[PDB]
């Protein structure tokens, strides 16, 4: 149905590119990458975290409070 | 033509002649002793025989029908005191109650926790009907024949 | 004679702090038992607290000795 | 009661990633289990055949399955009659139906033991505790006739009298016959009873390990390759004013 | 000039898979749908070859379950990869179903109902697979869902008495069972090319939620590649499941022959149905429950019907992904629950749960999008 | 030419029935080496406690 | 499969009651005789 | 205009069962295509039937 | 990686652990009178034993060897004249060749018409080799076992 050539109208953009041989396949992979998944992580953490958190919250205190339930009480 | 041809097709699935098999089966009482609840195999479901005390008959009719979501009396569905025959289905969603559990001393079913008194009838849990009584008789004051 | 490791091990285990409070309060609950006239407590609770932390010890060391 | 107990975690020999099972172990717990278990017990999975290659030579499996009375026939007549195993046999069942196992047990079914490892929670560490965990009754408690205690069972009375006891076999090799030695055996053998491919399964884990680390960064270099046209292209917009 | 855009039979494949226009930017989430296509055939094959020495009969089919892991040669390699590859299949499904759902897809209305289809159909295929070994759990998995029909008002002891065929759970409900285990995945591929079919026309999706018709890029070789590394990643952790921890997902209960009369005290079904056994555990009552459990999986097909947002995509839309997240969160704690005993607190805790999935499906996503439609004045 | 890529290059990876013929090949070689590895680690991890190893007591 | 083919139900299991065939385990583990039912096939003549 | 034409799915049936040209005189000998169609949906049918008591 | 486990697949289907069980038999050939062919069952297939007559023997002694198709003597077949012992499985396409049939007092398989001798050598049909002897010993002048 859709094939290249009359998808949408562009004009005026030029794009240059560079052939897989001519340039390495991990660039910086260790000098840049971490930086940028840091500034990722820290975008996220914030969106990501407290409902799992307050998961944790609630299975730490429903299972403590059955584990007191079940044992027995004087009188 | 077509309602004869799909009826027959949808009738094959249904239970075939050899798998009827209805008869009566005769339990011992004598072999039950006292404050214990035996199982037997009958169409391919249990069977429960409990010999009740006489401290759950006190404890089981002091309690009126309004409480009860299905109202019978415990009376009506023993035909001698210290014995009660109850098919061993759940009637939620056929699991088997394990007896002496729960929180009434009756039956406790654990698939979706549905308690049953020692009578055999709902008190806790989304069980709509009580466990069911079928059609049995005695010869004496030692056996019974259920069928 | 022949005398297991196992019988040792857990008499090395039972001489650990942990332990001790364990079988203090089963003697504890032993005696009201035992000293009362009639009731339906049960000493079962105890016994398996204490055996819980006297079996957590038992597992570290009780392989060595066995071939 | 509703009380459970957890039990412990021993340090088994096979515990570890790629640790295998201990052969000599396997074959005294078979003899514990042939002298000791085999009179209540059943084993239905198991022939005489898959002993050999493990801790049997043919003529040992052999001389062991000639030890038994198989039950063959017709004969020529229309006759059953009695003759000696073979390699072929599965274990000799101790009953014939569920009935008399629990007419000799007092109403108590012994379960079989071909899974039982993998019918627990818990594997060996539950049978292990539950053959070493017999003692008195706690005080204020009583049961039934026919029962005995033991904390790790569900309920904490259970229908089994102690088996193993000091002496209670002599091994071949000249080992200990201790209770812990005993049980130990017999929970290596219930293991590979389960678990026959507890050894393959590791010998082939630990190739796919090497082989996926060596695969992994090849084929990620490859995609990397690819990509690296469009992950370093640019654009430029040049509106004619 | 070239056979491949002119032949009948590979023109099809070429405009399917060599040169289908596909956005530039999608990420690792896209590959999911392409893995659930690897793990269904996965199953078609394995499977295949467990037919090869199953027998359905009643009392014959735990042995001969018994005699593939012993006797057949590799046979305990074939029949465990066919036991976790469910599970490898229902995260991918899942996955597949929260890409959908963050990302805005469900505006492909015909795509998403006919997924809807498709995951009705494969939960009804794992379900009838697990009675096949006729374990405890099988025998009690099978009695509470053929028992889950009597609800309906009636007709449902006849229609419960049909699908067993008999009085209760038999040798007649294993070969049927068996029949329809083998034949549904096949209808479940037919389907799958409808779902395919139908989303050739609209094109994919793309994580900013804008038209990328200006950025594309052809589907080979980029995520060709990528298909391939993906499925090296699934591969991996089935074969670790396989044989590192092959009873790790599993249930020792299953191990042990099918007893009519026993019942274990702790039964629950496989990790992946937990969530529904929560739901119908919290309503004390039948038709209320079933109708409960129904709705849970049938809410999907009003999701579409219920965006407000000015913004196809969460990317951009803080208060929606708080929700989101609220919500998976929820699932996972109603997948907690539903593996512990009915008891105190658990009960409430359940309830509460599932109050706030529903709340949060059906009152409050709406809203939060049309807050946000406030605050960028549009 | 005297790197080692590059012989390889212009010997066998120009052509594709070249690269084909490379890669059964050390298919085929590959193979042994890696199942003798993988056989010598997993003996030497697991010593004394295969069949193998404990074979020669009882086999007369 | 005679019953309303050429035998009454009462004259079908007269008939199945005129024979004995085994059945069991009892509570006991032992096989034991009992009369027929209508559920029980004719009686073979050998056992092989 | 016309949804029968333009939807998706229903363009193959229309392309092969309904708007599909034929010769005004193919005899009764081109009627067996379809037959052994309806044999192959008739032994799927019944042999699944089958399948749940074998 | 693909070889493997294509050539685990492939190895799956072929024969498993529990059915290569090899064994012996034994037979009675006192049991066997004088013309009559009886036929066992070993390794799962058929084992004919014939008591052959004087008759039969002299008759095929006197076959012409060199113009067999799968050329031996009848004396390097049997180990006692009287007796011939041979798998009962034709060896075309595995029929089983019925005893006193065909033109030469052999055997007939009826599938595709061969014809053997009672020797069991073929003499006429599509069968390219003789009937396969086991081997077996006498352990006595009364039985026989076969391995
Ligand atoms: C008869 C004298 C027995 C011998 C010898 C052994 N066992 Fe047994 N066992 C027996 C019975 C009657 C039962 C059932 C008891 C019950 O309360 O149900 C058992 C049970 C077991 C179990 C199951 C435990 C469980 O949690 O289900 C195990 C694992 C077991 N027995 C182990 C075992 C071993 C290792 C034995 C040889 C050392 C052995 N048993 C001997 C009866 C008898
Ligand atoms: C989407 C496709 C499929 C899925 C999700 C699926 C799922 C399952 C599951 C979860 C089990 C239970 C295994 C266990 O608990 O041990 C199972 C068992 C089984 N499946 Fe499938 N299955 C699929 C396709 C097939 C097909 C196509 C066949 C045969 C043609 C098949 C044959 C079997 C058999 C014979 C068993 C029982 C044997 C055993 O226990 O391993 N399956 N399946
Ligand atoms: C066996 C079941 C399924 C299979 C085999 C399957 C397969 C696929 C494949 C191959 C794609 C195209 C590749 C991709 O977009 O990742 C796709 C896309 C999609 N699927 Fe599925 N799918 C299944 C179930 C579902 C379900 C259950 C849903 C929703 C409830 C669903 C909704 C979608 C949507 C919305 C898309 C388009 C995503 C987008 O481009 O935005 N599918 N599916
Ligand atoms: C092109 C399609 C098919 C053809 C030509 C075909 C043909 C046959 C034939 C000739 C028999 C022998 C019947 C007899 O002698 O009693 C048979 C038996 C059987 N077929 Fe099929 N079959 C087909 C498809 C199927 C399918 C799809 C299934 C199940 C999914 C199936 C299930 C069976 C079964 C269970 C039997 C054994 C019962 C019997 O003997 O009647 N068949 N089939
Ligand atoms: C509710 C419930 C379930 C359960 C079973 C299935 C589902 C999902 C499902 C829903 C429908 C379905 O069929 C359909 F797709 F419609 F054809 C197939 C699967 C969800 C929950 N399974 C249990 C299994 C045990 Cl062993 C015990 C009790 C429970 C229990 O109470
Ligand atoms: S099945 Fe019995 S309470 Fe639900
Ligand atoms: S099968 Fe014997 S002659 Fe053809």
């Amino acid at each position: 149905g859709r094939q290249f050539g009359h998808l949408t109208r562009v004009r005026h953009v030029i794009t240059y590119s560079l052939s897989p041989f001519e340039q390495r396949a991990f660039p910086h992979y260790f000098s840049k990458g971490i930086p940028n998944v840091l500034r990722r992580t820290r975008a996220c953490i914030l969106r990501v975290a407290p409902p799992f958190v307050a998961f944790y919250l609630v299975y730490t205190w429903g299972t403590q409070e059955f584990e007191k339930s079940k044992r027995k009480n004087p009188a | 033509a077509a309602k004869n041809v799909v009826s027959q097709f949808v009738s094959s699935m249904s239970a075939s002649a050899d798998v009827l098999a209805m008869s009566k089966i005769e339990i011992k009482l004598s072999d039950i002793p006292e404050g214990k609840n035996m199982a037997f195999k009958w169409r391919g479901k249990p069977l429960f025989v409990r010999h009740r005390t006489k401290k759950e008959i006190d404890q089981e009719a002091a309690v009126e029908v309004s409480q009860l979501r299905d109202p019978q009396h415990d009376l009506e569905r023993v035909k001698k005191p210290e014995w009660v025959i109850l098919i061993g289905v759940c009637t939620h969603l056929g699991c088997v109650p394990i007896a002496n559990a729960g929180d009434f001393g009756g039956y406790y079913c654990p698939c979706h926790g549905s308690h049953y008194d020692a009578s055999g009838r709902i008190r806790k849990g989304p069980a709509p009907l009580n466990l069911e009584v079928p059609s049995y008789e005695f010869t004496s004051d030692d056996m019974v024949i259920v069928g | 004679e022949l005398v297991d490791p196992l019988t040792t091990v857990r008499e090395q285990c039972e001489q650990l702090e942990k332990c001790v409070k364990a079988r203090e309060r089963l003697e504890l609950c032993d005696e009201r038992v035992s000293s009362r006239s009639q009731t339906e407590e049960d000493c079962t609770e105890e016994l398996l607290d204490f055996l819980h932390a006297r079996d957590h010890c038992v597992a570290h060391k009780l392989f060595n000795s066995l071939k | 009661s509703d009380l459970e107990l957890h039990p412990p975690s021993y340090p088994w020999s096979h515990r570890g990633l790629l640790s295998s099972l201990d052969h000599t172990s396997i074959r005294r717990g078979f003899q514990v289990y042939k002298q000791v278990c085999s009179s209540c017990h059943s084993m239905d999975y198991v022939a005489y055949r898959h002993l050999v290659g493990v801790c049997y030579t043919e003529d040992e499996a052999k001389a062991l399955a000639e030890e038994v009375e198989v039950q063959d026939g017709p004969n020529e007549d229309g006759e059953m009659f009695m003759r000696p195993g073979k390699l072929s046999d599965y274990f000799p069942k101790p009953y014939p139906n569920p009935e008399a196992a629990r007419a000799a047990n007092n109403g108590a079914l012994p379960p079989d033991l071909s899974y039982i490892v993998r019918a627990r929670h818990g594997g060996e560490d539950y049978v292990f505790s539950l053959l070493t965990g017999y003692c008195e009754p706690p005080t204020g408690v009583s049961l039934r006739e026919g029962l005995y205690f033991n904390p790790y069972f569900p309920g904490q009375a259970i229908g089994m009298a102690p088996p193993i006891y000091n002496e209670v076999l002599e091994f071949d090799d000249g080992t200990p016959a201790t209770m812990s030695q005993v049980a130990k055996d017999v929970c290596t053998f219930l293991r590979w009873a389960a678990e026959p491919e507890h050894d393959h399964r590791k010998r082939m884990g630990l190739k796919m390990l090497l082989m996926m680390g060596l695969l992994l960064p090849l084929v990620y270099a490859m995609k990397r390759h690819k990509w690296s046209v469009l992950k370093s292209r640019k654009l430029a917009y040049r509106p004619p004013k | 000039t070239n056979i491949r855009k002119s032949h009948p039979l590979m023109k099809i494949v070429n405009n399917a898979f060599i040169d289908l226009p596909a956005p530039s930017n999608i990420s690792s989430w896209w590959n999911f749908g392409s893995l659930l296509g690897i793990c269904l055939i996965l199953q078609i094959l394995t499977g295949l070859f467990l037919a090869m020495h199953y027998t359905s009969d009643t009392t014959t089919a735990f042995s001969s379950v018994t005699h593939i892991c012993r006797d057949v040669n590799y046979g305990w390699i074939i029949r465990y990869m066919h036991a976790n590859g469910a599970s490898m299949f229902f995260i991918c499904l899942y996955m597949h179903v929260g890409r959908g759902l963050y990302y805005g897809s469900y505006t492909f209305l015909e795509t998403w109902n006919i997924g809807v289809i498709l995951l009705l159909t494969v939960m009804a295929t794992a379900f009838m697979g697990y009675v096949l070994p006729w374990g405890q759990m099988s025998f009690w998995g099978a009695t509470v869902i053929t028992n889950l029909l009597s609800a309906i008002p009636y007709i449902g002891t006849n229609l419960v008495e049909w699908i067993w065929g008999g009085f209760s759970v038999d040798k007649a409900t294993l070969t049927r069972f068996f029949a329809f285990h083998f034949i549904l995945p096949f209808i479940i591929m037919a389907i799958a090319m409808v779902h395919l079919l139908f989303l050739h026309e609209t094109g994919s999706n793309n994580p900013t939620g804008i038209s990328s018709d200006v950025d594309k890029i052809p589907f080979h070789p980029y995520y060709t590649i990528k298909d391939i590394l993906g499925a090296l990643l699934l591969i991996l952790a089935l074969m670790l499941l396989v044989l590192f921890a092959p009873d790790l997902l599993g249930d020792p209960d299953n191990y042990t022959p099918a007893n009519p009369l026993n019942t274990p005290p702790h039964i629950k079904p496989e990790w992946y149905f937990l969530f529904a056994y929560a739901i119908l555990r919290s309503i004390p009552n039948k038709l209320g429950g079933v109708l409960a459990l129904a709705f849970s999986i049938l809410i999907l097909a009003l999701i579409p019907l219920l965006h407000t947002s000015k913004q196809r995509s969460m990317m951009f839309r803080p208060l929606s992904q708080c929700l989101f997240w609220a919500l998976v969160a929820d699932l996972l704690t109603l997948t907690w629950i539903g593996g512990q005993p009915v008891e105190h607190p658990y009960i409430t805790i359940g309830q509460l749960a599932s109050v706030l999935y529903f709340l949060l499906i059906l009152v409050l996503m709406p809203t939060a999008g049309t807050i946000e439609n406030k605050l960028l004045k549009w | 030419a005297p790197t080692l890529t590059a012989r390889l290059y212009s010997l066998l990876f120009r052509r594709t029935s070249t690269f084909a013929l490379t890669i059964v090949v050390g298919a085929l070689f590959f193979e042994r080496a890696f199942d003798q590895g993988a056989d010598a680690i997993y003996e030497h991890i697991n010593e004394g406690k295969l069949w193998k190893h404990i074979k020669h007591k009882y086999e007369n």
